[PDB]
């Protein structure tokens, strides 16, 4: 179908997850 | 000079900030270490016109001889108000709107204009900073797709603008983006390129969700990465051969460009350009170390290599510019080598770069009639060395294409890209610090929903306008903003800091602050250059200003796919309407240094 879609799909799956990695650390120095 | 009444009572007077030293890490960030101070400064100076404009501008005002009106304005006018911008954010420990708050608070249009310029100048490197990571999405495989030509609709040979020009470029007017012919036309909205802007826009959230303390840890890879890579890149120069070619170009001395007024012009505007001034961010950056730091030499340090390793950058390019002309220079040779033995048909062994043009002289003896038809393509290093490209081409249509003349040619091809993506991140964070705070010195909004929840209102609300970008007729728009946007209102900008330390807050009254930051007033050439030198040059180029404010008719370049001689630009001027918006751009962050004062005159009569 497409490679730069490939190479496109896996980084946008680590950008979801750092930001309630620091949401949970926030709540946790609450 | 000025009175300034009520000019104390809103400082800290030299003599309580050894306690708020102790009660500051409950109430504010720090740095949580000696090398993480350093990462931050250097990656919010360099690249990004270092890379592209400086050493284009080599070649447009004398190769060997640029460096002269250029490196001077390091040692006049950087190196005081870099030392003067580590001393007065460790000396208020306090935000850059609320500095000129606490001197003359008829002023404080000057936080704003700092916000207002560094808001708009993160918007459109995104832009450009997702397009790095289109062409590095494009990347990894064996035939790269710029390498090649897209067939026509017959199975069979190419489209006609891949035919007329180069498939690297044919690849950008309509792979990169779809290309619109004027500005006044919007075409197509890139929808999947849509796709790589937004998320652009999430790994810069991602990493400041925390301003101090995600940077702080975020800092320790991004700014040492884009020069590394450099160094093999250097090498790999000279492992092609191309290089002492633009390098030998790098040093051609002409004297004669130099007594230009836009000599000295395009030289100031780029050196306060490789440095990122009147942003504010490194104000509270210097607040959150020790009082009792010296900044002195930390001036002279940091500020030495960002003048320095730029200088290396453009070694390296010229190289593969050099290489690039290199090869391009036989070519045609190689053809016009063919085209010799074509009509006049040499054996081939004995025909080479060589008495060519002498057996040519008895192939025209031999005969003249067929001598006539036989063209030949003459070809010059300097006739390849004499074109070039600003702005964006360098990376995008130029050095894509010595890419290609390498062995592993989709591998080189990643590791460009992710040294010019941490580039502009790291020069990602203090407009970002230019925003924030003089957010913090707002307090109009709420002050419950805490900082992450104010970080992502600024990525969602910055995320908007870039739409724009994305249309067919969105590069005619970012033309603007690299010639227009930025390049006359960061002058005067910093000029009101002058006004300020000499004859409102007292350089006598910074004097006493330095003896107790460091100890003992440093070598005089410091306290002569603040007194008069800075106040001297920037005006002189701001006169330079109006001497090509117009000189030159305004024009923008259009792409023209069903061009006359296509394999060329064409420069066409704008419509009426586009200059209604021309002075909005750069002329409204200049307006609130009066503005807000009139507004605070009717306030307060």
């Amino acid at each position: 179908v497409s490679i730069w879609l490939i190479v496109f799909g896996v980084v946008m799956g680590v950008i979801v997850v750092g930001i309630v990695i620091l949401i949970f650390t926030g709540i946790r120095d609450r | 000079v000025l009175p300034n009444p009520g000019l104390d009572a809103r400082i800290p007077s030299l003599a309580e900030l050894e306690t708020i030293e102790q009660e500051e890490a409950s109430s504010r960030p720090k740095w949580d270490n000696k090398a993480q101070y350093m990462l931050t400064c250097l990656g919010f100076c360099v690249g990004l016109g270092n890379v592209w404009r400086f050493p284009y501008l080599c070649q447009s005002h004398g190769g060997g001889a640029f460096m002269i009106p250029f490196l001077i304005l390091l040692v006049l006018e950087g190196i005081p108000l870099l030392y003067l911008e580590f001393a007065i954010g460790q000396r208020l420990r306090r935000g850059s709107l609320g500095v000129w708050s606490s001197i003359h608070p008829a002023l404080k249009g000057l936080g704003l204009a700092s916000m207002l310029t560094s808001f708009m100048v993160g918007l459109y490197y995104n832009t450009i900073i997702s397009w790095i990571m289109w062409y590095l999405f494009n990347s990894f495989q064996e035939p790269l797709p710029w390498s090649d030509c897209p067939l026509n609709e017959n199975q069979t040979g190419y489209v006609d603008e891949c035919a007329r020009s180069s498939p690297v470029d044919y690849f950008w007017y309509r792979e990169t983006l779809n290309i619109s012919t004027s500005i006044s036309d919007s075409g197509s909205i890139q929808w999947w390129m849509l796709l790589c802007l937004a998320c652009a826009w999430s790994v810069l959230y991602m990493c400041t969700i925390r301003g101090i303390e995600t940077t702080g840890k975020a800092v320790y890879i991004t700014s040492t990465l884009p020069y590394v890579v450099l160094t093999i890149f250097l090498i790999r120069g000279l492992t092609l051969k191309g290089a002492t070619n633009g390098i030998v170009f790098l040093f051609t001395p002409n004297v004669t460009e130099l007594a230009q007024p836009d000599t000295w012009l395009d030289a100031g505007a780029q050196v306060f350009f490789s440095f990122s001034l009147a942003f504010g961010g490194l104000i509270s950056f210097s607040s959150y170390n020790s009082v009792h730091n010296n900044c002195e030499k930390d001036s002279v340090i940091v500020s030495i290599i960002n003048g320095f390793t730029s200088v290396y950058v453009a070694i390296v390019v010229y190289s593969v510019i050099g290489f690039r002309a290199t090869q391009r220079y036989d070519d045609c040779f190689s053809t016009n080598i063919l085209t010799l033995i074509n009509g006049f048909d040499l054996p081939e062994g004995n025909v080479t770069q060589e008495n060519f043009v002498d057996m040519q002289q008895r192939c025209n003896a031999s005969d003249p009639a067929a001598y006539a038809q036989l063209v030949f393509q003459t070809c010059d290093i300097n006739a390849f060395l004499s074109e070039a490209v600003e702005g964006t081409g360098l990376a995008f249509i130029v050095f894509t294409e010595a890419i290609t003349k390498m062995p592993l040619s989709p591998l080189w091809s990643v590791l460009f890209f992710i040294m010019l993506f941490c580039l502009g991140l790291s020069s990602m964070f203090g407009n970002m610090e230019g925003v924030v705070v003089p957010l913090q010195d707002l307090r109009v909004i709420p002050p419950k929903w805490p900082k992450e929840v104010l970080t992502g209102l600024i990525c969602l609300g910055t995320f908007l306008i870039g739409f724009i970008f994305t249309l067919n007729s969105g590069q005619y728009w970012l033309s603007l903003l690299d010639s227009y946007a930025g390049s006359i209102p960061l002058l005067i900008i910093a000029f009101c800091e002058m006004f300020s330390v000499v004859y409102v807050y007292g350089v006598d009254r910074f004097n006493k602050d330095i003896e107790f930051m460091i100890g003992h007033k440093p070598n005089i050439f410091w306290q002569v250059t603040w007194r008069v030198v800075s106040p001297l040059l920037m005006l002189i180029i701001f006169l330079f200003f109006f001497v090509v404010e117009v000189s030159q008719e305004l024009t923008y370049s259009i792409w023209d796919p069903g061009y006359e001689e296509f394999p060329k630009s064409q420069k066409i001027s704008y419509p009426n309407w586009v200059y209604v918006v021309v002075v909005i751009v750069a002329g409204v962050p200049s307006l609130t240094i009066p503005g807000y004062a009139i507004y605070k005159l009717i306030r307060n009569h």
